[PDB]
Parts: structure tokens; C-alpha cells; sequence
């Protein structure tokens, strides 16, 4: 999933991940993008 | 009418009653879950029974089931044998048909297929037994090897 | 690419010239000789292998193996006991022992479920029900009476 | 209308595997459960037996935590056994 | 008559639960201790009003 | 014949007997292991009964 | 050993066709016969039903004299019905 | 049926029971006689009289 | 039979007695049921009188 071209969408992707039960994720991104994604993860509690 | 009907009444010696009498001797297998039951049991009646069998002489215990039953037959009904239900029903259903199952059962338990802990076979064997149970395979097998060809009436 | 599989002579016609692992394990089943669970056949002396034995446990073994999909070899226990642990040596004897010390892969027999065993081995849900019972000689028919 | 044992088999293995990917790392404990999910989704000739029995047994007897992929890939080609009894 | 099939009740746990093994052993000890039988008696025959 | 009927008192022993007659109606719980047993059971007598 | 319904199906269709190419122009009349050969060779779960029933019926309802190849090619993908009843 | 399939005979006139297994390998005319599997036992004797 | 011959229907499933007169204009499957011409009367009064 390309996260460089994009908030709600993140919630969507993590929702389908939760249903498919894929916990394991690899973040390959800029430091800034990593921080962003993590923030969005904490906000929706993933 | 009453002569046409016949049937019979079932004799019951119970268990506690067996504990109270010194006339009929009784015992169990030399080494088994049954013996271990009597030994390890913290229940009054069974404790008494165990004390009796433990200090009874000559030893009322037997090496094998066949030996025990054979001892019951030659004892002129003066010796009782405490054995597992199944074996008793089986000996009861085969000639000379001189033995019998009296009273109820002392405890309620079951057999099972044993595997070493963590074996791959454990769960599949388990499910297999469940399926055989629901399919009547277990029952049919029991019949085949017990009552079906049974030799006493 | 192309390769020679043989030759043809003016006489001999077609003559063909020139031209292990990955297997399933045998499961060792330990049982005791008790009727009507495992019994020797009438002619078992002339027979070899699992065709020697017949009984409830034999048929149950066949079924269980057929369901689970393994080749089984029926073997009677060495000492001839079910199972126990010596209070001194703390060593298991019988079928339970052969399971614990890995002399056998599975045990199909009238093996009574006990907590003491349930701690050292796995027991499947019970395939038969029983309990300790009393056996006496069949009483005389006697007489109706006055 | 038409029910094919083969198509039922493919659907069976597939649905089992697709189920086991929800439980990853716990798979060995969930094989039977997921099998019942496949049996109930793809339908069976005998409610007791399930969609593919031999596959269920092979998997339950092989699958280890995070071993799923190779386990399924080795068990899906196995013989289903007898669908009736 | 008799019974149509032979089965039992049991303590149920969700798959992979930790409680599974200890509860099992517990039921076994209660069985061997005679607790189960006496309990059935307490709730079945002991107060039995039909004799 | 009356006192003979007194011992004729027990027409129904097993399940099969009940399966063969439509006179005495019978059933089970709406949802339980019993009904699900009858349904999923391919055994002859129980099959007839479930049908 | 274990017998698979799927493998038995493939074997069924294959053996049927291999039999029917022995008889030419009368194929439509011998279809059932060849089906019993496939059933008896590849084995069946129910002797009555055969290895694949739906295939047999599809063929009997399709095969015409010298129509064999196309008939078989259209009938082998059909659902087997059910090997039990 | 053997003599029919391998062509030793042009037709078969006999008490040849119609079975699906044969109907697939041969042609059967409409039935000329009816039957079914039945039980034969030795008739109980009216004998053993006397005082 | 009419609907079969003149093609109003593709097949006939019914208590159609197999007759030679029809076998010529139509095809009959092996018989799926047995029967025969029988007599029907009113049920006579129950039991019996007599010495
Ligand atoms: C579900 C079936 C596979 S099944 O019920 O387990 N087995 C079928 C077989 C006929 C059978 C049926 C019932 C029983 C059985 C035996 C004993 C008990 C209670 C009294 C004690 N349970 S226990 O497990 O034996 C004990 C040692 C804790 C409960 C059930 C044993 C065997
Ligand atoms: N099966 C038991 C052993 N066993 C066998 C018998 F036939 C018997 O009468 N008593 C007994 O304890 C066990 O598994 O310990
Ligand atoms: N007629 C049968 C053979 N056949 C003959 C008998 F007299 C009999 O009792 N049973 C039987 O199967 C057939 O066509 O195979
Ligand atoms: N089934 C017969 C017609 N048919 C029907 C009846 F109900 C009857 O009693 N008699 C009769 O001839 C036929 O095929 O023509």
C-alpha cells in the first residue's frame, strides 16, 4: 500500500487488516511519514 | 396368568453390606486402577474394605482377571471379586455362565486412548473417538465383542 | 534434449539399451492382552503381524488409524501392566511407561483414565464407560417354598 | 443444484487456509475450528465428516505456529478419503 | 427402556484458552475424590421425594 | 386374559418400537444437542424418527 | 489406502472416454456400458451410483454417433452429483 | 449375460432377473413374470400327538 | 399419451398403465410400480354372529 499518496483511508486499511487479522505491518517511509502513520495508529488505537 | 408370566427378581448384595460381613472374602487385581482406587480412597466404606484386603491372609488379590474369576468359581460363592464393569459384563455373558454382576457400580469412569504429551496424534485421535461415538461405531463394536455372540441365553 | 533409449537390429527387433526416501512413519501401538479387547486368533501361530490379534481394541485401533491416516503396528506391552509409578524409583511401568519413555507412539487398550496418568500423558475423550463392580457366583435357583 | 465432490474439495481446502490466516501464530490450535468453517461454508455430503476429512487430519497433524503456508501447501493435495461415512 | 446414545456433560472453554488444562485436571481430581458423585446425590436422590 | 394383560403392561421398551408406531406422538427440545444429534445422525432408527 | 473422490472423478471420466473410443458409431448406445467399466476400474463409493453419475448422465444425454470427442470434452466438467446416494 | 455381452448368443430366454447392473450392459424386454426375494423354512409338523 | 405423441409435453410421469397399444406410439421405461384389476366392495358389518 503506497501511503505517500493520500486520514480516513488509514482507518479503512487498518479496519480491513483487523478483520483479516493481519497484525504484522512493515513501515517503509520517511521519518516524518513514520511519525504521521504512528500518530494515526495511536489515535484510532491500532 | 401369573404362571404364564414368570420372570425373576434381581438379587442385590450392595457394597457397604459387603464391608460389614466377614463371611464372603473379596479382593482385586494385583496392580490396577481398581486396587489403587481402594488404596488411595479417603471414603469410609472403601477405606474399611482396603484395610481388610490389605491385611487379609492368604492374599485375596489376583495376578490376572481370568485368575480372579476362576477363583470366584471354585470358591463355592464364598469369594467375591471386585473388578472393572466391562470385564465383569463380558465374563457374565460367556459360558459356563456361573458368574454374575451384583449391585451397582462403586465409581463412574471411562477408558481412553493415551498418547505422549504434545504428540501430533492427540487431537486427531480425540476427534476420531468423538466421531466414532456419534456414529455408533463404539456402541456397535461393544455389541460385536460383548452381547451379539453372547453365550448365556 | 534427444537421447537414445535403445536400438533395432535386423533380427532382434526392439532392444531397450541402458535406462527410497520420502515415506511415512510406522506408528507403534501398545496394548495389553485382555479379552475381549486384544485376543490371539485360533490360528495365530500360522499368521504374522497384526493379523495375529483380534478384539475390540484391535478394531478400534484399525478405525482410529484409518481416520487419522497412519500405518499402525500392534505391539503388546513388555511387562504386561497398564501403568503405575513406583513410589521409590518414580519410574513408570506398563503402557503408560512405554508412552512416557517413548517405547510406543500411542496406546489403544482398556486404559483407565486416572489423574495420576493424566498428568504425565494425554488421554482422549473416553471411548468406553465403566466402573468398579462386584462379581459373585450365580446363586442356586432354590425353591418357591411353602 | 449440482454438487461436485471435487469443487467442494477445492473450496474446502481454500476456505480452511483462508480461515487459518486470521489466527496466525495460533493456527495449530485453530485447525479444527477453521475446518468446521470450511465444512459449513462449502457444504458437505455428510455433516459429521465435513468437506474434506483427510485434509483436516493431515493439517491438524502438521500445522505449527507460523508454519501455515507450507502446511497447507503440503496438505491440500492429500486424498479426502470417504465423504459418506 | 435404555438410552439412545452414551455421552457426557463437560466444562467448556474457548479454543486455546489457558484454563483448559487446569480445569480438566480439576474435574479429574473431583472425580477421583468422589465429589462429583456426592454432588449429584445432593442435587438428585438425597432429597428425593418419590423414594 | 385380564391378569394376563397385567403383564402385557409394557408395550414400549426400546426406541425402534416407538419409531414404528404413529399412534404415540413424540419429539425433543427445539434447540439442543439432542435434536442436532437426531438431525446429523445417519443411523437407521434415528433417521426414521428424525424424518 | 485412502481413496479420493476427486481423483476418482478424473479417473472415471478418463476411463469412460478411453472405453468409448473402442466403440465407434455406436458410442451413444455403449456409453452406459463404458461407464460401468470406469466404475469397476476406478472404483466407487456406492456400486450403484458409480464413479461419477452426473458425468454418465450428461454423456448418455449428449453422445451421438462419432460425436464422442466433443461430448466427452463437454461432459467432464459437469458436477458428479453424489457418490453416496 | 456373459454369453450376451461376448456374443455367444443372439438372445436369452430364461428366468433372468432384471437388475440395473445388467440393464447397463444389455437390453431387457418388459418383464414377463413378477417376483422378489422370499423366505423358505421347513413347514412345522402338525404331528407329536398323544396321551 | 396424446400430449406425448403430438409433442405437447417432453415426458409423462403418472400412473400410466403400460399397454402394447401405447408401446408402439411411445416409449415406456421399465415399470416403476405393480398393480392389477381388482374388485372394491363396501366393508361388511364388523365381527361375526354365530353358534
Ligand atoms: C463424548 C463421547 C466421546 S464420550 O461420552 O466421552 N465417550 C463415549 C463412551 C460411551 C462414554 C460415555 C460416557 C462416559 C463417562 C464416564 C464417566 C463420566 C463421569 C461420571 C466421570 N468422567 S470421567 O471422564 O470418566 C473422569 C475420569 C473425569 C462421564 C462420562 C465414558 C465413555
Ligand atoms: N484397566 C485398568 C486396570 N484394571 C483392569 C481390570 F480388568 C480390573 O479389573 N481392574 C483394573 O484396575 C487400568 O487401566 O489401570
Ligand atoms: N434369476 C436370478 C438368479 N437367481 C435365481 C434363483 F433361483 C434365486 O433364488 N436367486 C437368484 O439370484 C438372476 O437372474 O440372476
Ligand atoms: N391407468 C390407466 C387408466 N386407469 C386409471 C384408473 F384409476 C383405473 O381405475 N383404471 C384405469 O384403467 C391407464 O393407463 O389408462
Amino acid at each position: 500500500i503506497n501511503v505517500g499518496n493520500i486520514d480516513e483511508t488509514y482507518r479503512s486499511l487498518f479496519q480491513d487488516l483487523e478483520l483479516k487479522g493481519e497484525r504484522r505491518v512493515i513501515l517503509d517511509c520517511e521519518r516524518d511519514k513514520v511519525n504521521d502513520i504512528v500518530d494515526q495508529v495511536i489515535t484510532i488505537g491500532k | 396368568a401369573f404362571l404364564t408370566v414368570e420372570r425373576m427378581v434381581s438379587p442385590i448384595e450392595s457394597a457397604e453390606d459387603l464391608s460389614k460381613q466377614t463371611e464372603i472374602a473379596y479382593g482385586t487385581l494385583d496392580s490396577g486402577s481398581t486396587k489403587e482406587f481402594f488404596r488411595r480412597s479417603k471414603i469410609a466404606v472403601f477405606d474399611k474394605m482396603w484395610t481388610y484386603m490389605r491385611s487379609a491372609e492368604p492374599s485375596v488379590f489376583v495376578r490376572t482377571t481370568a485368575e480372579g474369576v476362576a477363583r470366584v468359581r471354585k470358591s463355592k460363592g464364598k469369594y467375591a471379586y471386585l473388578l472393572e464393569s466391562t470385564m465383569n459384563e463380558y465374563i457374565e455373558q460367556r459360558k459356563p455362565c456361573d458368574t454374575m454382576k451384583v449391585g451397582g457400580n462403586l465409581d463412574s469412569k471411562g477408558y481412553g486412548i493415551a498418547t505422549p504429551k504434545g504428540s501430533s496424534l492427540g487431537t486427531p485421535v480425540n476427534l476420531a473417538v468423538l466421531k466414532l461415538s456419534e456414529q455408533g461405531v463404539l456402541d456397535k463394536l461393544k455389541n460385536k465383542w460383548w452381547y451379539d455372540k453372547g453365550e448365556c441365553g | 534434449g534427444p537421447r537414445k533409449i535403445g536400438y533395432w537390429s535386423e533380427v532382434d527387433k526392439m532392444v531397450v539399451t541402458l535406462t527410497s526416501g520420502l515415506e511415512q512413519k510406522t506408528v507403534v501401538v501398545t496394548t495389553i492382552l485382555e479379552s475381549p479387547y486384544v485376543m490371539m486368533k485360533k490360528n495365530h501361530e500360522m499368521l504374522e503381524g497384526n493379523e495375529r490379534y483380534e478384539g475390540y481394541c484391535v478394531d478400534l485401533a484399525a478405525e482410529i488409524a484409518k481416520h487419522c491416516g497412519f500405518k499402525y503396528k500392534l505391539t503388546i506391552v513388555g511387562d504386561g501392566k497398564y501403568g503405575a509409578r513406583d513410589a521409590d524409583t518414580k519410574i513408570w511401568d506398563g503402557m503408560v511407561g512405554e508412552l512416557v519413555y517413548g517405547k510406543a507412539d500411542i496406546a489403544i487398550a482398556p486404559l483407565t483414565i486416572t489423574l495420576v496418568r493424566e498428568e504425565v500423558i494425554d488421554f482422549s475423550k473416553p471411548f468406553m464407560s465403566l466402573g468398579i463392580s462386584i462379581m459373585i457366583k450365580k446363586p442356586q435357583k432354590s425353591k418357591p417354598g411353602v | 443444484g449440482p454438487a461436485d465432490c471435487c469443487r467442494m474439495k477445492e473450496c474446502c481446502t481454500d476456505r480452511v487456509n483462508e480461515c487459518l490466516q486470521r489466527y496466525s501464530g495460533r493456527e495449530d490450535k485453530f485447525v479444527s475450528f477453521c475446518y468446521q468453517e470450511a465444512t459449513v461454508t462449502c457444504g458437505s455430503f455428510n455433516e459429521i465428516v465435513g468437506c474434506c476429512y483427510g485434509y483436516q487430519m493431515c493439517m491438524i497433524r502438521v500445522v505449527k505456529p507460523n508454519s501455515l503456508s507450507g502446511a497447507h501447501e503440503a496438505c491440500k493435495t492429500v486424498s479426502c478419503g470417504n465423504p459418506c461415512a
